[PDB]
This record gives structure tokens, sequence and C-alpha cells, in this order.
């Protein structure tokens, strides 16, 4: 009889027992948390560039790995009850790398990177990532703010895509 | 408290020239008599530096009015280097004038298209429209059919003016757009227009005649002049017919060799000089005159490497001590940009909104009613090659 764990998220005991089953049947070897390993062992994530990052932000405390507590409050940010604002913090998260609350230059380019490739040059990759930081950044000082990110793409309504059901 | 880290600290590619942070102000770009200082706004849009929005609208408005006391047909004499589309190739511009000379002791006529295709507009209209300050009497510049509304807000000028600074100084180009001249004849012997001839125009007098103020109509005398192209057989073509339906612009006409005779010889003129058409050499000479052994008709063409895949060679006219020099010129670096000028954020968020929930769904569907019981992101995109792949955008844009 171990200890309660304590979460916040958009999901009734129903859809937390559910993804109970998931997380069980996702953790190989019986652990309790999820390595990286464990979700490479699922082929269709194999060529997807957005794994680690998307690992990252789930892992919360760090340490490499998802616990369940994670797992849930990961889902969360995509349930069809979550907010626009709640959305695009978490499309922010994947360009703030160090977790700071700010995406900087490097880091604008290098997440960049993992998606474009070799389709652009580094020379061009660096060009538009400079120009649109110096779009973007209204305190001048060379990094992008929660609130300087929403005002360039909360009209998009790439929100209403990240979604899944439970 | 630390301070934040120094702006370009995690910048992974250092060497690249970064742009300045702060736009040019009006003490910084007028001098004290209210004269625009050019080489302070060169050396500042040369690094892609902006100016704060008053001095683009003053800029533009100050170069719209002294435009608009021009005549339609100006008059021009030679010595002049007579230049053909820009296309908003700003670096290239800047090595036109290193080439051709410079404004201070060189006059220049320009037969227009400075804006579109190329992602520099903006700054060439800023660039030229300050010569133009500066030298009201020495530079000219001529309308070509992209300086208009229904162009630029097909292609991407009207995107460019809205990124880079507003809509009001997209607005205030119109304007200064509908003040440029439609024609200049050069030294009492040469036509010179963006396009052609029109089979409404018979004399000098029917272009003088024109009211230029305005959007460029569908059809009619100033639509001609700015949208027709000699014929595809210009000089050895069967039919003898003046004028033909110009199936590659989707408006206007074609004109053959004895339209072109028969206009030269009614206005006691030498040549016409016109732009509109992409040269592989920057330039094209087409059949002479039986009578005087000139060129009929001059194509120039100032772009070089056209939509940075032609592989074109630009060039100038130069008319001087009875003369016609043609100083051809090859494309110089330019600064890349996202297509329609997109930021990156706006370029790859769909993708990543796609891979991080399509990540998702395949971990959730790790169960199925058991519980009942390259890096695949791109951008956004020979000289016959590019020509034929090019060839919708030649044509004009529907309504
Ligand atoms: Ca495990
Ligand atoms: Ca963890
Ligand atoms: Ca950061
Ligand atoms: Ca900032
Ligand atoms: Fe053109
Ligand atoms: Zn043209």
């Amino acid at each position: 009889a171990s200890y309660p764990l304590e979460m916040c998220s958009h999901f009734d005991a129903d859809e937390i027992k559910r993804l109970g089953k998931r997380f069980k049947k996702l953790d190989l070897d019986n652990s309790g948390s999820l390595s990286v390993e464990e979700f490479m062992s699922l082929p269709e994530l194999q060529q997807n560039p957005l794994v680690q990052r998307v690992i990252d932000i789930f892992d919360t405390d760090g340490n490499g790995e998802v616990d369940f507590k994670e797992f849930i409050e990961g889902v969360s940010q995509f349930s069809v009850k979550g907010d626009k604002e709640q959305k695009l913090r978490f499309a922010f998260r994947i360009y703030d790398m160090d977790k700071d609350g700010y995406i900087s230059n490097g880091e604008l380019f290098q997440v960049l990177k993992m998606m474009v490739g070799n389709n652009l040059k580094d020379t061009q990759l660096q060009q538009i990532v400079d120009k649109t930081i110096i779009n973007a950044d209204k305190d001048g000082d060379g990094r992008i703010s929660f609130e300087e990110f929403c005002a360039v793409v909360g009209g998009l309504d790439i929100h209403k895509k990240m979604v899944v059901d439970v | 408290p630390p301070p934040p880290p120094p702006p370009g600290a995690d910048r992974v590619v250092k060497a690249v020239p970064f742009p300045p942070t702060h736009r040019l102000t009006s003490e910084e770009v007028f001098d004290l008599d209210g004269i625009p200082r050019v080489d302070v706004l060169k050396n500042h849009l040369v690094k892609e530096g902006r100016v704060d929005e008053e001095i683009a609208l003053r800029i533009i408005n100050e170069g719209a009015a002294i435009l608009r006391r021009e005549k339609t047909m100006i008059e021009v004499e030679a010595p002049i280097t007579v230049c053909g589309d820009i296309h908003g190739q700003f670096f290239d511009l800047m090595k036109l004038f290193e080439v051709g000379g410079s404004p201070a002791n060189t006059r220049y006529l320009f037969l227009g298209d400075y804006v579109d295709r190329g992602y520099f507009s903006i700054e060439c209209v800023l660039y030229l429209w300050v010569l133009k300050i500066l030298y009201p009497s020495t530079l000219f510049l001529l309308r070509g059919n992209h300086e208009c509304r229904h162009l630029t807000e097909y292609f991407t000028f009207k995107q460019e003016c809205k990124i880079k600074y507003s809509e009001r100084v997209y607005e205030a180009c119109m304007e200064a757009f509908d003040s440029l001249p439609l024609a200049a004849l050069l030294n009492q012997q040469f036509l010179c227009v963006h396009g052609g001839l029109s089979p409404e125009i018979h004399t000098l007098d029917d272009i003088r005649r024109l009211d230029r103020f305005k959007e460029p109509p569908a059809f009619g005398p100033m639509c001609d002049l700015l949208w027709s192209d000699p014929s595809e057989d210009f000089g050895n073509e069967k039919s003898q017919e003046h004028f033909s339906h110009n199936t590659v612009r989707g408006c206007s006409y074609f004109y053959n060799y004895p339209a072109v005779c028969e206009f030269l010889q009614n206005n006691n003129l030498l040549s016409i000089i016109r732009a509109h058409e992409a040269q592989d050499a920057g330039y094209r000479m087409y059949r002479k005159s039986q009578t005087t052994g000139f060129p009929s008709l001059i194509t120039i063409f100032s772009a070089p490497n056209y939509l940075d895949v032609y592989n074109n060679k630009a060039a100038v006219l130069k008319y001087e001590n009875n003369v016609m020099n043609i100083r051809q010129f090859n494309c110089s670096p330019h600064p890349y940009w996202l297509p329609n000028f997109m930021d990156v954020f706006t370029w790859s968020l769909p993708f990543v909104g796609e891979k991080v929930t399509e990540m998702l769904v395949n971990v959730l569907s790790i169960c199925s009613d058991d519980e009942l019981m390259a890096r695949v992101f791109s951008v956004l995109r020979s000289f016959e090659e590019a020509k034929g792949l090019d060839r919708i955008n030649e044509r004009m844009p529907p309504r």
C-alpha cells in the first residue's frame, strides 16, 4: 500500500486509469519509470525528430526518465479540455531547451536544425533566426519571452491541432 | 543580480553578420537643411537595417512630390546610364551603381520594376527615392508594370511592407508609384519605356497626353506602355500584322518589327529602349532598321541571377560621346529570407504541432480497447529552364 501520487491534470478517474494501463505496457522492465529507450522501442517514433524534446519537457524532475505523474501531466497538455495558452506554452517549451523561460538565438537555431537538417545552409538558418529574434524581441535582451512568442504565433490556431483522445 | 548573458552568447554561427537592432532616426538620416544623408542610409540598409516609419514615409512622400511634378514623358539628354528591371535585388543595385558610376557625377535613367520577386524591394525604393531627392535633375525613374497595386498585392511587396514597416508605408508607395513618369525621350532620338508600344499610340503626343496618376487599367495605352513585348519572332515574322494578343502576359500585345519601324519613322526616332524581359546576357539588340543600320529595339535587364536561379548577367546601357556601350555585371551575395517573409516560428510551428501530436497519438495507441477490458521539414518553395518554370509569374494576376 504505497503513498498516493499527487498531480494536476484535466483527467477524470477513468481517463487516469486508462492512461495507467498504457503506462504499464510501455514500461517494459516494469520499473515505474519510462526510459528514452522504452519510448524508442516504438518503431513509429524512430524517425520523429522531436521525440527527445517531448521527453525532456515531460521529465519535469530532470532525472532523464518519465514517471507516472510526469506522464499524466505531459499528456494533459494535449487534453481536449486544455486551453490555447496551455498548448502554446508546450510549443514554447519545445524551443526553450534549458527551460529558463526565454527562447535564445542558439536554442532557436538548434531546435530548427533538428527539424530542417540540411534543407538549409547553416548561414541561411542563422540569418532567418537572427531576423526572427530581432523582429519579435520587444525589450531588447536578444531572446524571446513567452509573451513575445505568443504575439507572433497566437493567431495561427496551431493549438487546435495539439489534441489527443485518451 | 547578474545581467542577461550577452545577446550573441549562444549564437551558433558566430561569423555571420548580425543586423542592427536599432532603426535609423530622423536626426541620423536628415541633415540640418532637411536633406537626407545617402551614405548613412546606404550603410544601414546594406546591413539589413531599418529606418523609423516616419522616415520611410518622409522619403517616399518627398520622392513622390518631386516625381508628380515631372512630365509623363520626360526629356533627358546624354550622357546617361540607362537601367532595366531591378526587382528588389538591392545588393545587386549596389553593384549596379559601382559599375555605372556614382549618382553624384553620373546621370541615370531607370525603366521601372523596382519591386517584387526580390526580397529587398523596400530598400530599393528608399534608396532610389533618396537619390531622386538629392539629384532631381540627373537621376530619373520611370514606372514599370510592377509599380502598381495589382501586382504588389499578388506578389510579395505588400507583405514586405507589412512585415518590415506598415501598411501606411505600402499605401505611401502606391501613391508614389502613381506619380512615376511613363516614358523618357532621350537626346531626341530614343523612346525609353518599360514595356513598349500600343496600337493606340502613334505619336509622342499620344504618350504626353496620358493621365498617369492612377492604377494602370487592364487595357489601353497606359497598360500597353508598361506591359507589351516584342513578338517572339521579332524581325523575322511570317504575318505582317503589327500587333497581336500577348499570350505570355495575359494582357496587352506583342508588337512586331513593322509596328516598330512605322513608329520610329513617323516620330523621327532612332530606336526604342525598353526592359520588362529577362535576358541571359543582360541585354538584347534586335533587328537593325534598313534605313539607319541601328538596332530598331533594345531590351536592357539589370537584375543578374534573377530569382536566384536564372544565372543571367545584368547590364546597364551607357550613352556617352556618341557611343552606346553595354556594361555587363554579375550577381552579388545577399542575405537569406524565408518565402513571403515568414519568421521561423510561423514556419516551424505547424511542423512542431504535427510531430509532437503524432508522437503522443502513437504512444497512446500502445493499447487498443485493452483498457475497456533531411529530418522531414523543408522550405516552402539553365536560363531556358528557369524561364519556362516562371512563366505564370510573368502574366497579369486575375482581376
Ligand atoms: Ca522503465
Ligand atoms: Ca522524471
Ligand atoms: Ca532558454
Ligand atoms: Ca525579449
Ligand atoms: Fe520585370
Ligand atoms: Zn516588367
